[PDB]
């Protein structure tokens, strides 16, 4: 259904045949980021639910794979599995808890 | 020595044309596909080659089949050993069996 990520197609009639118009999705403008497989916080390893960990050099974000939309690494877009002593390449950061400002107010 | 079969074939008007791509070009295309699918993943088949670490690519591959992606991150050495053993078994089976 064409080259790229397929979205829609439209048939057209031709003599002794058919013509398809495949609408696809092509990524355009790229950038370089530093990435990690997991985040170590409070003796625990955090893996993203959907997305990928990236860093611009100083701070760490989580964004979807096919588009650069960074956001804060919280407990609602990460899940905990085990400790930090097994995963190769795990880095140190902090994971935000949304219940902390609501409990303090 | 004796007359070959191919000389009797060519002397009666039956020739064989060479293919357009030599085997070096076939190996070059195969090497380009291998380098793309190792370095980038599936991103080079949909546009520009987007680099990614191979462990994270294989974590995406496990996420595609219904396994959570941490299972690779606690079994990475075992999975690499199993892949290397399977490649060696393919090499042994190709060196032994010819049918
Ligand atoms: C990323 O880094 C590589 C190596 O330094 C460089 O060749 C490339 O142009 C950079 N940018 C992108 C968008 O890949
Ligand atoms: C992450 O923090 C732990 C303890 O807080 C420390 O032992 C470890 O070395 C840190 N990681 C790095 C890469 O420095």
């Amino acid at each position: 259904c064409g080259k790229g990520y397929h979205l829609m197609s439209f048939p057209q009639s031709a003599p002794h045949g058919v013509v398809f118009l495949h609408v696809t999705y092509v990524p355009a403008q790229e950038k370089n980021f530093t990435t990690a497989p997991a985040i170590c916080h409070d003796g625990k390893a955090h893996f993203p639910r959907e997305g990928v960990f990236v860093s611009n050099g100083t701070h760490w974000f989580v964004t979807q794979r096919n588009f650069y939309e960074p956001q804060i690494i919280t407990t609602d877009n990460t899940f905990v599995s085990g400790n930090c002593d097994v995963v190769i390449g795990i880095v140190n950061n902090t994971v935000y808890d949304p219940l902390q400002p609501e409990l303090d107010s | 020595a004796a007359r070959d079969l191919i000389c009797a074939q060519k002397f009666n008007g039956l020739t064989v044309l060479p293919p357009l791509l030599t085997d070096e070009m076939i190996a070059q295309y195969t090497s380009a596909l291998l380098a793309g699918t190792i370095t980038s993943g599936w991103t080079f088949g949909a546009g520009a080659a987007l680099q990614i670490p191979f462990a994270m690519q294989m974590a995406y591959r496990f996420n595609g089949i219904g396994v959570t992606q941490n299972v690779l991150y606690e079994n990475q050495k075992l999975i690499a050993n199993q892949f290397n053993s399977a490649i060696g078994k393919i090499q042994d089976s190709l060196s032994s069996t010819a049918s």
